[PDB]
């Protein structure tokens, strides 16, 4: 709002959630393992929201719209940054860093392994920096239901700020700049993309009762039929 | 009240 | 290719552009939920063969095997479909012109189970390009985007050195139109947010499209079959 | 061959 770049980023860096851990594979025990830390992450998901600036300027409706939209895009994007410098596959957690095959253990998994290990191996490629992490988090959140309206277009615009920032601070021309500007954002469609598939998956798993899920859970899945 | 609507003024 | 100038990359988009075709809307009779959705399927299919040919005079399309190509467009086809068609309704509010002859509003998509979820963002979507002004060149850059990138990360330098240019090209626009440094990239953001709407919107749509196939709603051509069969 | 793959060969 008034903050300064720098003090976005501080504030972003200072609101990241934990890390946390899964339990020290049939399609049964997987899916468990997946959704059990997918809503114990969503926990503090909603608490990470609260912090980023803006946010809670919302209504509480628009609160509830834009995370039931956008939590499964930042439960990924957080996994594809964890999984960055592991080549070949997803840190999940410390103690749960699955290789691209283990994704077979679950009908229909390996495509969206596939995917984001591609999504990975692409921000590797592009050396994506924790600070510009944090900023493209946020601009899931904001926009991914924002069309379905002037402040969060104003607090967008001051993330995108913060982005070029970061860049000029970084050394980069502005050519290069805005190039990378756009290269993070169309990533951003990439991620939407797994999102919506991963929330075909999920419900398909719900369907066939392969695995108790969360109340919570089935809330956020909901929101999206 | 879906736990989200609570959970987002819970402190 | 990667030689062109900005101006060249604009002037090279806008004489690619297809035609806007029309529909074989029957107004003699009122519209089923198969007679509506075999009306946009015929659309979607002529518009399709289109589309291919615009591909090839996308820069750069045409230097990628036959197989990228493919898988290029098996993964756009219908953003594409759907940003041309948020282009088209900009200037009709509340209504999308699908064809000249076939301008229809959210009451009318409730013909169709399931369809007036889809127009709704589709509507949205045309609300935010009139909010935002979007000018033809920025429209073409973003559907020539769309085609580069959607499908880029199921695979690749060279497709991002022609994206790099596209965004050279937007950046020059809206330089030329007036807008501050700041500007630009605050727009050029906003431009390229909008396309992971549109990726929601198409993947919505592809499962109903997929849907009204499996429940024998409407004959799909063999074409339409093999893109809704690729996702 | 897909049915595109011909398709996009037609000059
Ligand atoms: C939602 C799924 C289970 C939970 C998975 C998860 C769980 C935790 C996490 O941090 C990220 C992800 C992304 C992939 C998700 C999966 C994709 C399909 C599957 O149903
Ligand atoms: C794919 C659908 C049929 C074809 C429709 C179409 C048809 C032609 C066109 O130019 C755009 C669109 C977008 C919406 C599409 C529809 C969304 C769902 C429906 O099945």
């Amino acid at each position: 709002l008034s903050l300064t770049a720098d003090q976005m980023v501080s504030a972003l860096l200072d609101a990241e959630p934990p890390i946390l851990y899964s339990e020290y594979f049939s399609e049964a025990s997987m899916m468990g393992l997946l959704t059990n830390l997918a809503d114990r992450e969503l926990v503090h998901m909603i608490n990470w929201a609260k912090r980023v600036p803006g946010f809670v300027d919302l209504t509480l409706h628009d609160q509830v719209h834009l995370l039931e939209c956008a939590w499964l895009e930042i439960l990924m994007i957080g996994l594809v940054w964890r999984s960055m410098e592991h080549p070949g596959k997803l840190l999940f957690a410390p103690n749960l860093l699955l290789d691209r095959n283990q994704g077979k253990c679950v009908e229909g998994m390996v495509e969206i392994f596939d995917m984001l290990l591609a999504t990975s191996s692409r921000f590797r490629m592009m050396n994506l920096q924790g600070e510009e992490f944090v900023c493209l988090k946020s601009i899931i959140l904001l926009n991914s239901g924002v069309y379905t309206k002037d402040h969060i277009h104003r607090v967008l615009d001051k993330i995108t700020d913060t982005l070029i920032h970061l860049m000029a601070k970084a050394g980069l021309t502005l050519q290069q700049q805005h190039q990378r500007l756009a290269q993070l954002l169309l990533i951003l469609s990439h991620i939407r993309h797994m999102s919506n598939k991963g929330m075909e998956h999920l419900y398909s798993m719900k369907c066939k009762n392969v695995v108790p899920l969360s109340d919570l859970l089935l809330e956020m899945l909901d929101a999206h039929r | 009240h879906k736990l989200l609507h609570r959970l987002l003024q819970d402190s």
